[PDB]
RNA sequence: CCCGGCGAGGGGAGUGAAAAAGAACCUGAAACCGUGUACGUACAAGCAGUGGGAGCACGCUUAGGCGUGUGACUGCGUACC
RNA sequence: GUAACGGGGCUAAACCAUGCACCGAAGCUGCGGCAGCGACGCUUAUGCGUUGUUGGGUAGGGGAGCGUUCUGUAAGCCUGCGAAGGUGUGCUGUGAGGCAUGCUGGAGGUAUCAGAAGUGCGAAUGCUGACAUAAGUAACGAUAAAGCGGGUGAAAAGCCC
């Protein structure tokens, strides 16, 4: 069964045996997350809301890693006004492993 | 951030035979274009269109409205020789019946690339030449 | 032991600017100093 | 270079390029475009820094324990071997050596090191003093090296 | 026993090889230097004599037969050149550029 | 007249697919020369249907 | 003394030709039409991270508003019928399950239209 | 030892640590023309790049939109000084 | 050459009147990563905490750093037990750069830091070298042309006899 939920201002969907990308945790591997700011549980049919974000059922799931990003390069830059600039930027992140959704 | 990706894969078409029951050129043809796209449904793909394969076969069940009998554009002409020719509303009928339909239709399609990508999903083959009853396809009204 | 080995203060060190080579310049290109003028290409003083 | 009588100009404005004599320094072997200069920078620096600097240089190898009295740093003979086996048996090699006397019976002694040096101690220069792992003098080295300083 | 025959330093091209070379390409050893032997053209005549010669070698020396032999690389590039003046209007000295290329075959087994 | 950038070699390849150089395109096998049978052509020795009639 | 350039043009060559493969033509050899090649790119890399959001979105739109549309009034009204309904961040890329299956939502349409006209 | 003029040029055999030291021999780029493989091109087209990407070879697909290389197709889009 | 609604298309899908919705930018905003610097807190040789406007940028100002050839410590130490150089990928840093490593390589190399410079090319209708280009395009040198037989010769559409 398929659901979404919220992690911070980056917003996932997911299914149950999904492994998915989101936004840095100070939680390391070997620890549970979960997410009960889980907006609709549905398959081919969305549920009808009336509160934000329902408090009815879960989103379980592990940290299965913890790390680093590697380096992306962004290039700044205009035309005929003589302007060359280089930066780097890496950004933290946490994958989580679902290890069931509720019924 | 990261989830399922829009793709190629994730494509519907099938085989429709509009046939539609005396609408007026335009609300034919609106329809027409907008399915060629899929946008009567939906795409999830910032690429390639999904569209459907499309069989106009009616040909002749349209009808006017206003005084665009005369005053609509069809106007065309070329370098080999100086003016301008023309076709009416009622000249487009009266010979080639498909023809207003098709004309109603081209005029919609987006850019080179994806307009092209478009028009090969498209059948008319010519008015009054036709032969796709022999595949029976899903039938529509309107 | 060492010789030559010495991180002084920071008038000792000094460079200040170095902007002609590289294209990513600020004194490097687009003229000497300004454009379409006397500094800005070959002379700059004749006189005191 | 030799151009000062020739141009690869004699009017042009229609053709190739607005570059128009041969000794220019763009060229192979014309010269050289960064500027010229003097590659020797002999600088003397004043008298109460340069002397102050060496009081700085002094007290650094004293705070490190390097100062040494003995008697006999020196042989009576040219002859490397005496010297050599003399220092060696002291655990005194590789040393800055500083004479207070000078003569060809030390300066052609101890040779047989790739690490060993003799200044006078009326002359002990900066970059001398801070080079070198230990330094031995004698007591009479120690008091010029003082009368340098003052 | 595999064989290369070059010929370095002749009169032709490499643009101008590589359009009779690309007919012989990959065609077998022995069926090659027959269509090429019947060819009546200086260009077949000058890879002709590198062909037998690539061949030649290896059916004899540390090897037996041809029609074990296949021709598994056969290519060409620019050399050096020779500088010709052309006779131009107005006395005009222009260069004409004479390239020699560099002409290698390669047999072996398959 | 002229050009206004030097080509790549795309274009050479491509312009050479139609206009490349051409031979006699093979022969056939034997049945009655001296050499090998030029395909619906006579020998040199010129038994190709009957007799020496070429000699050169 | 005399410098000969060195190894740090070798360095930089080996930099810009790297990130200049599979580049059409003199775009990946040549390292002046490379270092052009290279800036139109990351003009490009930087505007498209911003610029997919931009077109996505579009499509996010477009297949709730068929879904919708099939199952009553339309995208706008729906969008503020869960305003209504639930405040809720107002998610255009709400549901996956909006692709395949257009009946998804259909609750929350029908009290939509109730609400709107 | 093989092809050829008596030639041009190379290979094989044998030498040496090394011939990816073979005589212009030092290790060796890039322009420069061709080969070999992978994958792509017969409904298609604009600074040739980015965004999304069918697919196919290879990676236990990390089983988790994925990795490497390439890329139908297509959103969007005007070189540098 | 349709080709001022930008076009299809529209006779109500228009225009006008009232009003609502939605969508719609690196803006507005949340999230993760970070910059410099003010105010305050612990309170320091060295730091860390709360909070804050803030970070589109040329000419131009002012500072700092890299590596390259060379040097100084290099008087030492590693080395065919694989040094310089050449090159594909991976990692890593804001970037210049740096490092790991397969291929190549058969002797040289080394910081940190300070000092010297012919110091990074892609441009000056630049100088020199190798060598590419429209192209297999254009050219066939008073048409004192040439035939065919025999031959030199490894070979003869043009040569010699």
């Amino acid at each position: 069964m398929y659901a979404v939920f919220q992690s911070g201002g980056k917003q996932h969907r997911v299914s149950e045996g999904q492994t998915v990308r989101l936004e840095k945790l100070d939680i390391a591997t070997g620890e549970t997350v979960e997410f009960a700011e889980v907006l609709m549980i549905a398959n081919g049919e969305e549920v009808k809301i009336g509160v934000p974000f329902v408090d009815g059922g879960v989103i379980k799931a592990e940290v299965v890693a913890h790390g680093r990003g590697e380096k992306v390069k962004i290039v700044k830059f205009r035309r005929r006004k003589h302007y060359r600039k280089q930066q780097g930027h890496r950004q933290w992140f946490t994958d989580v492993k679902i290890t069931g959704i509720s019924a | 951030m990261k989830t399922f990706t829009a793709k190629p894969e994730t494509v519907k078409r099938d085989w429709y035979v509009v046939d539609a029951t005396g609408k007026t050129l335009g609300r034919l043809a609106t329809e027409l274009a907008r399915r060629l796209r899929g946008k009567h449904k939906a795409e999830y793909t910032p690429h390639v269109d999904t569209g459907d394969y499309i069989i106009v076969l009616n040909a002749d069940k349209v009808a006017v409205t206003g005084n665009k009998r005369t005053d609509k554009v069809y106007y065309h002409h070329t370098g080999h020789i100086g003016g301008i020719k023309q076709a009416t509303f009622e000249e487009m009928i009266a010979r080639r019946p498909e023809r207003v339909i098709e004309i109603a239709v081209k005029g919609m399609l987006p850019k080179g690339p994806l307009g092209r990508a478009m028009f090969r999903k498209l059948k008319v083959y010519a008015g009054n030449e036709h032969n796709h009853a022999a595949q029976q396809p899903q039938v529509l009204d309107i | 032991m060492r010789l030559n080995t010495l991180s002084p203060a920071e008038g000792s060190k000094k460079a200040g600017k170095r902007l002609g080579r590289g294209i990513g310049s600020g004194l490097g290109k687009t003229g000497g100093r300004g454009h379409k003028g006397q500094k800005s290409r070959s002379g700059g003083g004749v006189r005191r | 270079v030799t151009g000062s009588g020739k141009k690869p100009w004699r009017q042009k404005g229609t053709g190739r390029a607005r570059s128009g004599s041969i000794k220019s320094p763009i060229w192979r072997s014309g010269g050289v475009t960064f500027a010229a200069r003097p590659q020797d920078h002999s600088q003397k620096v004043n008298k109460k820094m340069y002397r102050g600097a060496l009081k700085s240089i002094l007290s650094e190898l004293v705070r490190q324990d390097r100062l040494i009295v003995v008697e006999k740093f020196s042989v009576e003979a040219p002859k490397t071997k005496l010297l050599a086996q003399k220092l060696k048996d002291m655990a005194l090699e590789d040393v800055l050596i500083i004479t207070g006397e000078l003569d060809e019976n030390l300066f052609l002694a101890a040779r047989n090191l790739h690490k060993v040096d003799v200044r006078d101690a009326t002359g002990i220069d900066p970059v001398s003093l801070i080079a070198f792992d230990k330094v031995v003098m004698t007591a009479d080295a120690v008091k010029q090296v003082e009368e340098m300083l003052a | 026993m595999e064989t290369i025959a070059k010929h370095r330093h002749a009169r032709s091209s490499a643009q101008k090889v590589r359009l009779v070379a690309d007919l012989i390409r990959g065609k077998k050893v022995s069926q090659a230097l027959d269509i090429l032997t019947y060819t009546n053209k200086k260009a077949a005549v000058l890879v002709k004599k590198v062909l037998e010669s690539a061949i030649a070698n290896a059916e004899h020396n540390d090897g037996a037969d041809i029609d074990d032999l296949k021709v598994t690389k056969i290519f060409v590039d620019e050399g050096p050149s020779m500088k010709r003046i052309m006779p131009r209007a107005k006395g005009r000295a222009d260069r004409i550029l004479k390239r020699t290329s560099h002409i290698t075959v390669v047999v072996s087994d398959r | 007249a002229v050009q206004q950038n030097k080509p790549t070699r795309s274009k050479r390849g491509m312009r050479r697919s139609h206009d490349a150089l051409t031979a006699v395109t093979s022969l056939s096998v034997d049945k009655t020369s001296g050499e090998k049978h030029l395909r619906h052509h006579i020998t040199a020795d010129g038994y190709y249907r009957g007799r020496k009639v070429i000699a050169k | 003394a005399r410098v000969k350039r060195g190894v740090i043009a070798r360095a930089r060559h080996k930099k810009i030709l790297k990130q200049a493969k599979g580049y059409y033509g003199a775009r990946s050899r040549v390292y002046r039409v490379a270092f052009q090649a290279v800036i139109k790119a990351g003009q490009y890399a930087y505007r498209d991270r911003r610029q997919r959001k931009r077109q996505f979105r579009q499509l996010w739109i477009a297949r709730i508003n068929a879904a919708a549309r099939q199952n009553g009034i339309s995208y706008s009204k729906f969008i503020n019928g869960l305003k209504k309904a639930s405040v809720e961040i107002d998610r255009k890329i709400l549901a996956d399950i909006a692709v395949f299956d257009k009946v998804a939502f259909t609750a929350l349409v029908e009290k939509a239209k109730a609400a709107l006209a």
